[PDB]
C-alpha cells in the first residue's frame, strides 16, 4: 500500500488513478521517483518507478490527466516554488517524465492552485507563491506573514493562464466580468465549456464562494445558489460527476475545523444538496478526489486534523469511496 | 513548513 501523505495529486481516465508527490511526517517529501496507481474497478495498487526528466519531490502540485498524457505544473518543493512544466505519457515500458520548454510567458512560481481542462487548452487559475517577474493580468496580493519567517514573500494570485498544448505555449485571455478574489487552496472542476471555483483562502478567510469562467467567451460568472450552502473552506475537493453535478468534500474552516461534510451541487438548480455518507468519522483537508466510470468518487490521502500543526498531523493513506451516481 | 502557507 502506498504510504500516508497530504498534498499529492491524483488523476484518472475514470478507470486508473494515478498518485504522485506529497509529504508525510516521522517531514519529508514522499519519492518523487514513484507513480502509484491505483485500479478503481479492483481496489488494488501498483507502483512504477518512472525515468527521465523527473520532477523533484513536491505538495501542491497542479495535474491533469488527458488521453493517458499525464501534465503537471507548479508545486513547492525543498527549495521553494516552480512554475515549471512536464508530461508523463501513460499510455503504453518505463515511463518517461518530460519537462516541457514552454514557449511564451508562463505563470509565477506556484502551488495550490487549480486547473480546468478544455479540448487543447490547460487552464490554471490562482494559487500561493513568490511575486511574478513582471506585472501581468490579474492581481497578486502578499501574505504578510511571509516576510518575517522567510528570505522570500509569497503571496495570493487571481490569474488565469493558458498552456496550449497544441504548441506548448503559455497566454494569458482576456476576461470580461469579475473575476474571484485572489486565493490558493481553492478547488477547480469543468464541465463542458464552464470552469468552476469554490472556495479557497484569501487574506483572513476560508470562502464559500462559487463562480464559473466560461472556457469559450472568457466571461466569469459568480453564481448566488439559494437557501443553505456549504460552510466556507480551502483544502477541500470539487469533482465533476455528471453533466449537471459537482460533487465537494472535506476542507478546512476559516476557523480551522477539520471537516467530513459532503455535497452535491446541482448545476441546472443552482443548489446545494448535502450527501449523506459513511465516513462522517473521517474528516480530509488536502486530500484528492477523482470521479470513476461508475458514478463514485474516489478520495485519497489527505490529513485527518489540522496539518498547519506539523508535529500533530494525522496524515492518511486512505481510500474512501463515495458513491455519488 | 513553508509548504502549508497560503492555506
Amino acid at each position: 500500500c502506498p504510504a500516508e501523505r497530504s498534498g499529492h495529486v491524483a488523476v484518472s481516465d475514470g478507470r486508473h488513478m494515478f498518485v504522485w508527490g506529497g509529504y508525510k511526517s516521522n517531514d519529508f517529501y514522499l519519492p518523487r521517483e514513484e507513480l502509484w496507481i491505483y485500479n478503481m474497478e479492483t481496489g488494488r495498487w501498483k507502483k512504477i518507478n518512472t525515468e527521465g526528466d523527473v520532477p523533484p519531490s513536491m505538495s501542491g502540485s497542479c495535474a491533469v490527466c488527458v488521453d493517458r498524457v499525464l501534465y503537471l505544473f507548479g508545486g513547492h518543493h525543498s527549495r521553494g516554488n516552480t512554475n515549471k512544466f512536464y508530461m508523463l505519457d501513460s499510455r503504453s515500458r518505463v515511463l518517461q517524465w518530460e519537462r516541457i520548454d514552454c514557449q511564451g510567458i508562463p505563470p509565477s512560481s506556484k502551488d495550490k492552485l487549480g486547473v480546468w481542462v478544455y479540448k487543447n487548452k490547460l487552464i490554471f487559475f490562482g494559487g500561493y507563491g513568490y511575486l511574478p517577474e513582471d506585472k501581468v493580468l490579474g492581481t497578486f496580493e502578499f501574505d504578510e506573514t511571509s516576510f518575517w519567517n522567510s528570505s522570500h514573500p509569497r503571496g495570493w494570485n487571481d490569474h488565469v493562464h493558458i498552456l496550449d498544448t497544441e504548441t506548448f505555449t503559455w497566454s494569458q485571455p482576456i476576461t470580461t466580468g469579475k473575476a474571484p478574489s485572489p486565493r490558493a487552496a481553492h478547488a477547480c472542476a469543468t464541465v463542458g465549456n464552464r470552469g468552476f471555483v469554490f472556495g479557497g483562502r484569501y487574506r483572513d478567510a476560508r470562502m464559500n464562494d462559487l463562480h464559473y469562467l466560461n472556457l469559450d467567451t472568457w466571461e466569469w460568472n459568480e453564481l448566488i445558489p439559494q437557501g443553505i450552502c456549504p460552510v466556507g473552506r480551502s483544502w477541500h475537493s470539487l469533482t465533476p460527476v455528471s453533466s449537471d453535478h459537482l460533487f465537494l468534500f472535506g476542507g478546512f474552516t476559516t476557523d480551522k475545523q477539520p471537516l467530513s461534510d459532503a455535497w452535491t451541487y446541482c448545476i441546472s438548480k443552482n443548489e446545494w444538496i448535502q450527501f449523506n455518507h459513511p465516513y462522517t468519522e473521517k474528516p480530509r483537508l488536502w486530500h484528492t478526489a477523482c470521479a470513476s466510470d461508475e458514478g463514485e468518487v474516489i478520495v485519497f490521502g489527505g490529513c485527518a486534523n489540522n496539518l498547519l500543526v506539523h508535529h500533530r498531523a494525522a496524515h492518511s493513506n486512505e481510500i474512501l469511496i463515495f458513491s455519488v451516481q | 513548513s513553508n509548504n502549508t502557507s497560503g492555506s
